């Protein structure tokens, strides 16, 4: 973990893991508020 | 001192190379060995002579081939249902189903039909028969044969003008805006008012009754009485048919506005008052600079007095005047840009506002007329931001612009450069994320879906030129304001009339499609602008190579080391803008053309729905108008568009080979060529051959040029044979 | 505005709504009642009359092709098709910009500089990322302070 | 042919004449530089143009400069 | 000669990668007749690859 | 430094034939001939495409071009420790000695050359094109 | 393979499939050749009739061809076909 | 339509017109 | 058309002659060793 840990915070598995929760975040987003066109608020 | 005599350097090459790039160094004058500014400027002088020659000698052919070979006449009689024929075909590969397939226009063998829109020109001008025609013909060869005398006689050391002649810019700029743009349009008015005018009114005036032929009921006597409105009195009524003395008035220079109703085109009455207008400001205009008489401007002085005195533009334009004087790739690039701005300005005015008779009716010749003048305006202006890039290599003199705005271009070029890239980069990922958003949405069943933005910045201005179609109602649309009150009584019956009719292409219902491509369209002219001023401004050195200066204009590159310099010089740049002004303008007229095909049959719904996502531009414009183009010929016969079919096809070729000289590049070719050079030489009964010119592979700046020639030659020839079948097919 | 009628009184509009239950009704004509495909494009129909009944409600403005269209302007009747969201989404590209420049001005100032970048320093990054919450106050804060941009005598300049 | 030249900026390295494929690049005495030597281009006719000394050149910006001019059968590289 | 050695100068030369860069000085040659003898390492590289650069003193200004 | 005599009666290295070697230029221009002293008999890699086994003595090969020399004389440098030289060869018979020229390789400096193209100024001092329009002199010949 | 005595053997200058005989034909078949290829020799002469006879050549039969030898000088030999709009 | 005469006045004219081309390209030659 | 023979003419003497009296005569002056 003095270098598994630095494995895991190089760019391309940061990039995975951000992406990862971002489109993760965003299908999430389209499950419950899909076809948003508009911004209501 | 072989072959090219102009340059030392190259006549000692021993290679293929030497008979290459004497084509290609044959009119960088400047580059020449023993070369002095007299000698610069007279070839320069003599150079434009035989240019103008060429003009004339291509406008007598394109005379002569109506007057010949073309039914002027028959299209005269009938200019709705005759097809404008450009020259007879005499081919010797014809078959009889091609003699019998390409003899159109009534004529008596196989002909090819005009899409450059000569004939609505010379009809609404005054030409009527071959004849006419003809007699312009050997009057434009005698004009060309003048241009060669007087191209030749400047060359002969007695009547060969010095430099100081040529840098007279008050001089030059005077008797240009006095007499090439003002007496040639007064000329023209003398024309449209004694010629154009009365052949639109059934009057045959020519040279043998332009004396008695009286333009006006009562002529030259209310012009110089001051009562000029009698000129306006009495104008072409909505019953006028063209050409024919019934429904016409007497006015000569009406203000109107709007179409003629029959033809969809301006109005001539109107043309001459127009060129009387841009006559009457051009000699006015003409008597602003200080040549031999005292008064006027002295333009160093002009640009010397225009400097802010806060420090924000530096020194301002100090130093400015002998840095364009001195400067032929200055003058040169404004011109250019200049003429990519009004050849823009030629293609965007003549779709819109037709100004020949039965031109917009004439569906494909509209077409053509609009995508020549994107293209040649496209190549217009990349010639002149490259010649902006010449400049800065071989004629920018740090010393003499001294803190000016020009030196303040170089200050801050990386702003520039960089501010073009954000906007390009966000015109494009904006633009193309919309699209394929729309792209998603139709294909995943819901059109509802799409991000359609309706463009009301150009609505808004369509509706402040007179559009009540969105009722925005803010000025010429509404009542209430000024500038309606005070052109409704002027020229906006006629302007109204014309911008609220739906079948002309007088400032059309735009979308979000319009929207879209109009994005599309600030991308092509952001990006090509941010290569090009970036090649413009790195053209003197950048961080990876400081001395781009001191290799020329055009070198290859500079080596692999630091990292790499492929594409680094300036011609590179304008190189890989060509790609950008053929994406550019492709996507400009692939916006015409479509927004026009549905135009004319009918349906603009076609392209309300279609064109905000790509499947609709590949699918029912790409697909669905080259229905008839590639069955032009067929294995059951050939029609009449098989030329352009073979045109198409044949520009794919070519576009594809430029591939092969612009993915491919030279030391595998140089290594082929070597084993040629051994098979060549080893081969019994052709080792007796033997070469003068050693067989090299393309050169590096060659293989870029020579790809981009053919990648623009395919690209040209694709569309418009595309283009020309498309509309010309399926009229309409 | 701009010859749109709104959606909720489209007669394209409804028209497409139309077409498109009707597509799905007979994709589901093929399958049994109780199936689980079956299920899916009941789950898509009420995906539909969800959106259709929301693009109407929202003050949509529709063409003649039945399609809402999105006044960019700044009208006060539209302010949720381009204003509200490009206010939502600069506060979150500002923040990727913000959490972005401030990772670099703390690795800059760093034993390896250029380590910190293929790695990224976690610690060192979440505790800005929650930093860029209040953005738009530490960007024109550094503007006004002059620490947001640098003199042009410590720049990198390409030779003229 | 092919204009080689040499800038006061050398710092004597030697290895834009090792880089040299044609022989054209020697090391002459000089008093510039901690070395005490500078290159020279004698035999710059024998120049191919490859710009191998500039890539091998470390002094920013390069000491070594090759300049592209007329081109004869001895910088087109040629063996026919 | 030279500013100092250790210490931090700008590049006031316009073709070099680290015009108006920060540098430190490594080594100053007291030798005469040497052009440029301040030897400034930097700490990014040029497209070269080398951080190591001769510069004379009249190209450098302290900062 | 007295330039070495091309001898014309040593022999050539053992060599199967190669279609990379002289085409028509060694007949009408020019032709490159190296010489070398060899420890024993090795195979070295031929620069024209090849292998080809090198004599015990002195040996001579026929090449192309200048770059082929040199290309064949680093590779006899580095690999093996054989000084050499190469001459340039004109069809009417005049052989032109090409390297060294002081008989000391051009990475070793000599006192006996000159400098020639050097430049007393940078990259950066270098006048502009403007400047010196319509002259036979150039940016950086001055 | 280097001589300095002999520089075109030492450099590839050969006769790689060449022939020294003098002669094979006989001077019945010699006379008849060089008396009719006489007018033929001079480069500068057969190049002033040969751009000269071959542009009357092709101008010939480009003229006095018929309809059945070529098709363009045929014309067409059925009714003209109308294009789309009435045009 | 035009005559049979006008084409040879054309032709004439063109070929003056190509003499008065050649003489500029020798001229633009020196 | 007025005149029928004049396609017959020169097309071929442009289309065939002239690049063959082009081209042959550029080929000697790109080739004169002067
Ligand atoms: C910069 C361009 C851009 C813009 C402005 C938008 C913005 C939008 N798209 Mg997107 N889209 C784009 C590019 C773009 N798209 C591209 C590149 C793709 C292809 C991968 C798509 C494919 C896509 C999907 C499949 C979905 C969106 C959806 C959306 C919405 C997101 C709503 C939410 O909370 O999440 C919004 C209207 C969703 C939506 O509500 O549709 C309106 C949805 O269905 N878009
Ligand atoms: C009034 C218009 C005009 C004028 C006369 C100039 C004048 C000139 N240009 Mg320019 N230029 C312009 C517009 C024009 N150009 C346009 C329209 C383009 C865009 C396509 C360019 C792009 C271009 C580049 C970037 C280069 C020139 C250069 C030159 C020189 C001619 C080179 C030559 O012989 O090419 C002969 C060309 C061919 C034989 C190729 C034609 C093959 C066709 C395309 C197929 C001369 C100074 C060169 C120069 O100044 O060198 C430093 C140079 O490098 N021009
Ligand atoms: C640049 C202008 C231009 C162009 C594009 C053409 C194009 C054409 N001409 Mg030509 N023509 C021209 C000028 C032009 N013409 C003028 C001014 C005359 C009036 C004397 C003629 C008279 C003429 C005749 C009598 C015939 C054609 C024919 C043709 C066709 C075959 C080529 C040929 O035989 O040339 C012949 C060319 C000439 C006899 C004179 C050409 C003189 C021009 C001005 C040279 C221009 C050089 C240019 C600037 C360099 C680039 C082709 C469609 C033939 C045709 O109709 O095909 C069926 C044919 O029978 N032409
Ligand atoms: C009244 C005097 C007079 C007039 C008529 C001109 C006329 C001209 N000069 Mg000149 N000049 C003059 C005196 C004059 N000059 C003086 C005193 C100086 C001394 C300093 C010069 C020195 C000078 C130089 C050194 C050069 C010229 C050149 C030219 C030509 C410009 C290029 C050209 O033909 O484009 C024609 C351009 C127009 C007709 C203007 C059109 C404007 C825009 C682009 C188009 C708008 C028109 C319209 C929309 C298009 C509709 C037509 C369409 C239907 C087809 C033109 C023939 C150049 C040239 O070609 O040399 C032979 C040249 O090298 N002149
Ligand atoms: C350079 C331009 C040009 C030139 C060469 C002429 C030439 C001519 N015009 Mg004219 N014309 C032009 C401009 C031109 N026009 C414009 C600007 C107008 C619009 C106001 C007209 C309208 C006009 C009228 C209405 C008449 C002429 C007439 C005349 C003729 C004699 C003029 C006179 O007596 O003095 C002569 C053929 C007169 C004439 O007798 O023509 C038959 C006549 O009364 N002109
Ligand atoms: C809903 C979909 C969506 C998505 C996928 C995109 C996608 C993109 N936009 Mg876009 N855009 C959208 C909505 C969308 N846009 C909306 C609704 C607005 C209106 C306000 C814009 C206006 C816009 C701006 C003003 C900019 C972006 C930029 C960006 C790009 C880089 C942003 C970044 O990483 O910050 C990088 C870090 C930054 C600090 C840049 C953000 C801009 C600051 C806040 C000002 C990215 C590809 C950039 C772009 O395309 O231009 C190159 C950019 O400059 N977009
Ligand atoms: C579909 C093909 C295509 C695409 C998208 C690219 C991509 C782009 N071009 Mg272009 N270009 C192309 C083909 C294309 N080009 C070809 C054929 C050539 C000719 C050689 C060039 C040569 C080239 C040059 C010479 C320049 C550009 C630049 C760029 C950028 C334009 C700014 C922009 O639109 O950012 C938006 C980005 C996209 C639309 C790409 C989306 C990819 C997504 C994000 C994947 C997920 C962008 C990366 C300019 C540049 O980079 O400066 C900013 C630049 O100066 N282009
Ligand atoms: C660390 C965050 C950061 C910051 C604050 C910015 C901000 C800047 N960049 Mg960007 N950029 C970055 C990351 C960053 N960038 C990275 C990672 C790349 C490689 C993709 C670039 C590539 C780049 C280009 C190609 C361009 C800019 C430009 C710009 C300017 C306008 C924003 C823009 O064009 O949209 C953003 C542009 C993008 C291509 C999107 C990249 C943004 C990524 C997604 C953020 C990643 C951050 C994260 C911590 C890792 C602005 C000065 C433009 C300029 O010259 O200034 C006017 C310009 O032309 N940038
Ligand atoms: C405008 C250019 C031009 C013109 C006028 C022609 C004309 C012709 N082509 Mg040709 N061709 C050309 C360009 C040209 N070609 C080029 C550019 C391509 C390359 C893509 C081709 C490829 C091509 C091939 C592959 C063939 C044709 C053939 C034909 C013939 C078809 C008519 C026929 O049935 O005659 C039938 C044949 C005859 C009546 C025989 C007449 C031969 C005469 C007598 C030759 C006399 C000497 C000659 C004039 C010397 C010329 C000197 C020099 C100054 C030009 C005709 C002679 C065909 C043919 O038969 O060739 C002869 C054929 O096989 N063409
Ligand atoms: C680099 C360089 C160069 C070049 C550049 C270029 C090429 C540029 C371009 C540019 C351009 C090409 C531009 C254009 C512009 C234009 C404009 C800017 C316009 C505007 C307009 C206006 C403003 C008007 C107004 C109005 C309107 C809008 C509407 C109504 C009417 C009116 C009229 C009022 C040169 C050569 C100099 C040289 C040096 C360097
Ligand atoms: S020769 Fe070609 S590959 Fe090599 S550096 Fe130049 S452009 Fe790049």
């Amino acid at each position: 973990m003095q270098d598994v840990k630095t494995y895991l915070s190089t760019a391309p598995v940061l990039a995975t893991l951000w992406f990862g929760f971002l489109a993760g975040l965003l299908i999430e987003i389209n499950r419950f508020f899909p076809d948003a066109l508009v911004l209501p608020l | 001192s072989r072959f090219p005599k102009f340059s030392r350097g190259l006549s000692q090459d021993p290679t293929t190379r030497r008979i290459w790039f004497g084509i290609a160094t044959a009119h960088d004058f400047e580059s020449h060995d023993d070369m002095t500014e007299e000698r610069l400027y007279q070839k320069i002088f003599a150079s434009h002579f035989g240019q103008l020659a060429i003009i004339f000698l291509w406008t007598s052919g394109n005379l002569f081939h109506v007057a010949w070979q073309g039914n002027f006449e028959a299209w005269g009689q009938d200019p709705l249902h005759v097809r404008p024929i450009a020259h007879a075909i005499w081919d010797p590969h014809f078959g009889q189903p091609a003699v019998e397939a390409f003899t159109r226009g009534g004529a008596s063998g196989p002909v090819n039909i005009a899409y450059s829109g000569v004939y609505q020109w010379w009809y609404t001008i005054g030409l009527r028969t071959n004849q006419d025609l003809y007699g312009g013909s050997i009057f434009l060869l005698f004009v060309s044969a003048l241009f060669l005398i007087a191209g030749w006689l400047h060359l002969q050391p007695k009547w060969k003008p010095s430099v100081s002649w040529f840098k007279n810019a008050e001089s030059r700029l005077n008797h240009h805006l006095s007499g090439l743009f003002g007496v040639s349009s007064l000329a023209w008015t003398g024309h449209l008012v004694h010629v154009a005018i009365p052949e639109s009114r059934g009057e045959h005036v020519r040279w043998n009754n332009l004396l008695t032929a009286l333009p006006h009921p009562q002529g030259l006597g209310p012009f110089f009485a001051g009562q000029w409105n009698v000129y306006a009195q009495n104008p072409d009524s909505n019953s006028h048919l063209f050409g024919t003395s019934e429904g016409a008035g007497t006015a000569i220079l009406t203000f109107l506005g709007g179409f003629h109703p029959q033809t969809q085109s301006l109005w001539l009455t109107d043309m001459a008052h127009h060129h009387l207008a841009i006559a009457v400001i051009f000699i006015i205009a003409g008597h602003m600079y200080r040549t031999n008489f005292g008064i006027g401007h002295s333009m160093k002085e002009i640009l010397e007095a225009h400097t802010p005195p806060g420090g924000r533009l530096g020194r301002g334009h100090k130093g400015l005047y002998d840095t364009i004087n001195n400067s032929l790739h200055f003058q040169l690039g404004l011109a250019l840009a200049s003429l990519g701005v009004i050849t823009s300005l030629v293609a965007q005015h003549m779709y819109s506002l037709p100004p020949y008779a039965f031109l917009a009716q004439d569906f494909t010749t509209q077409a053509a007329l609009y995508t020549h003048h994107q293209y040649i305006a496209g190549f217009i202006m990349t010639g002149a931001f490259a010649h902006g890039a010449i400049f800065f290599i071989r004629d920018y003199n740090p010393e003499q612009n001294k803190d000016n705005v020009l030196a303040r271009m170089l200050e801050h070029k990386e702003a520039i450069i960089s501010h073009l890239s954000w906007a390009s980069l966000f015109l494009g990922f904006h633009t193309l994320g919309l699209y394929v958003h729309n792209d998603v949405m139709l294909a995943f069943g819901t059109p509802e879906k799409q991000i359609l933005i309706e463009p009301v910045f150009a609505q808004w201005i369509q509706s402040a030129h007179g559009k009540a179609l969105y009722g925005f109602d803010v000025l010429l649309s509404s009542a209430d304001s000024p500038a309606f009150n005070a052109g409704q009584t002027l020229w906006l019956p006629g302007w109204l009339d014309a911008i609220n009719n739906n079948s002309n292409s007088l400032f059309l219902t735009i979308g979000p499609g319009d929207f879209l491509v109009h994005h599309a369209i600030a991308l092509g002219l952001h990006t090509t602008t941010l290569i090009l001023v970036k090649g413009a401004l790195d053209a003197r050195g950048s961080k990876l190579m400081p001395d781009k200066k001191e290799f020329g204009y055009s070198f290859p590159c500079d080596g692999p080391g630091r990292g790499g310099t492929c594409d680094i010089s300036a011609w590179d740049a304008f190189y890989l803008a060509v790609f950008w002004m053929l994406n550019t303008i492709g996507w400009v007229t692939f916006y015409w053309h479509w927004k026009h095909i549905t135009l004319w049959q009918g349906n603009v719904a076609q392209f309300n729905e279609s064109s905000t996502y790509l499947m609709g531009w590949l699918r029912d414009y790409l697909w669905l108008n080259s229905s008839q183009l590639i069955n032009g010929y067929n294995p059951f016969g050939m029609n009449s568009l098989s030329v352009w079919a073979w045109m198409f096809l044949f520009g794919h070729l070519v576009w594809a080979t430029g591939f092969m000289f612009l993915i491919s590049w030279r030391g595998y070719w140089q290594e082929l060529i070597e084993t040629l050079a051994w098979a060549h030489e080893r081969t019994p009964l052709a080792n007796l051959v033997r070469w003068k010119d050693k067989p090299v592979a393309l050169s590096i700046v060659q293989a870029r040029l020579v790809g981009l020639a053919h990648f623009s030659v395919g690209y040209i020839f694709t569309y418009a044979a595309f283009l020309i079948a498309s509309t010309s097919g399926k009229f309409g | 505005v701009a010859g749109l009628t709104p959606c909720k009184e489209s007669k394209g509009f409804a028209k497409r709504q139309k077409q498109e239950i009707k597509k799905l009704e007979g994709r589901l004509k093929l399958y049994a009642p109780d199936s689980a495909p079956a299920l899916a494009i009941n789950a898509t129909i009420e995906k539909t009359k969800r959106r259709f009944e929301f693009y109407g409600n929202q003050g949509l403005l529709c063409g003649t092709d039945g399609l809402p269209h999105l006044i960019v302007d700044g009208d006060q009747a539209h302010l949720g098709e381009f204003v509200y969201p490009g206010l939502v989404f600069l506060y979150i590209a500002g923040w990727i910009g913000w959490v972005g420049r401030a990772y670099l001005i703390d690795v800059r100032t760093s034993k390896k500089p250029t380590e910190k970048e293929i790695i990224i320093d976690v610690p060192l990054a979440l505790r800005i990322m929650s930093k860029g919450l209040t953005w738009p106050v530490a960007a024109i804060g550094e503007l006004r302070s002059g620490k947001l941009v640098e003199k042009s005598s410590n720049i990198t300049v390409s030779p003229r | 042919a092919h204009s080689v030249k040499i800038y006061d900026t050398c710092i004597g390295c030697t290895q834009c004449v090792r880089a040299c494929p044609t022989d054209v690049l020697e090391m002459v005495p000089w008093d510039g530089c901690k070395a005490s030597q500078i290159a020279s281009a004698p035999r710059t006719e024998d120049c191919v143009g490859c710009k191998r000394c500039e890539s091998a050149c470390p002094t920013d910006f390069l000491s070594v400069r090759v300049y592209l001019g007329a081109e004869t059968t001895r910088s087109m590289g040629l063996a026919y | 000669i030279g500013p100092k050695r250790g210490s931090i100068v700008k590049v006031l030369r316009r073709e070099s990668y680290w015009f108006n860069d920060t540098g430190k000085v490594v080594a100053v040659d007291q030798a005469p007749g040497v052009r440029y003898p301040v030897v400034v390492r930097f700490d990014k590289v040029n497209y070269a690859g080398v951080s190591t650069n001769n510069y004379s003193p009249d190209e450098l200004e302290q900062s | 430094f007295t330039p070495p005599t091309l001898n014309a009666d040593t022999p050539a290295p053992i060599f199967g034939g190669s279609t990379g070697g002289l085409l028509r230029k060694a007949q009408v221009e020019e032709f490159y001939v190296i010489t070398w002293e060899s420890p024993k008999e090795q195979i070295f890699e031929m620069p024209t495409g090849g292998a080809a086994i090198m004599r015990s003595g002195p040996n001579l090969l026929k090449l192309a071009r200048k770059e082929q020399c040199l290309a064949l004389g680093a590779r006899l440098r580095t690999k093996f420790k054989i000084q050499y030289q190469f001459y340039r060869v004109f069809p009417n018979g005049e052989v032109q000695y090409l390297h060294p020229k002081d008989g000391v390789y051009p990475e070793k400096v000599n006192a006996g050359r000159t400098a020639v193209g050097v430049n007393n100024r940078s990259i950066g001092q270098n006048a502009n094109p403007a400047e010196l329009k319509f002259a036979h002199k150039q940016a950086y010949d001055l | 393979y280097f001589d300095l005595g002999e520089i075109d053997n030492t450099t590839g200058n050969w006769d790689l499939y060449g022939n020294d005989d003098p002669n094979r034909y006989n001077g019945f078949q010699n006379k008849f050749f060089e008396t009719f290829a006489g007018a033929f020799t001079k480069r500068g002469l057969l190049l002033k009739f040969l751009v000269l006879g071959g542009a009357t050549t092709i101008g010939y039969l480009g003229s006095t061809s018929s309809g059945d030898l070529l098709a363009i000088k045929n014309g067409p030999k059925q009714a003209p076909i109308m294009g789309p709009r009435g045009r | 339509s035009i005559s049979d005469s006008q084409i040879i006045v054309a032709l004439v004219s063109a070929f003056i017109t190509g003499i008065l081309a050649l003489r500029l390209g020798k001229s633009l030659y020196q | 058309m007025t005149a029928s023979y004049l396609p017959s003419i020169f097309v071929p003497l442009i289309g065939l002659v002239f690049p063959a009296i082009t081209m042959a005569s550029l080929f000697i002056y790109i080739e004169q060793d002067e």
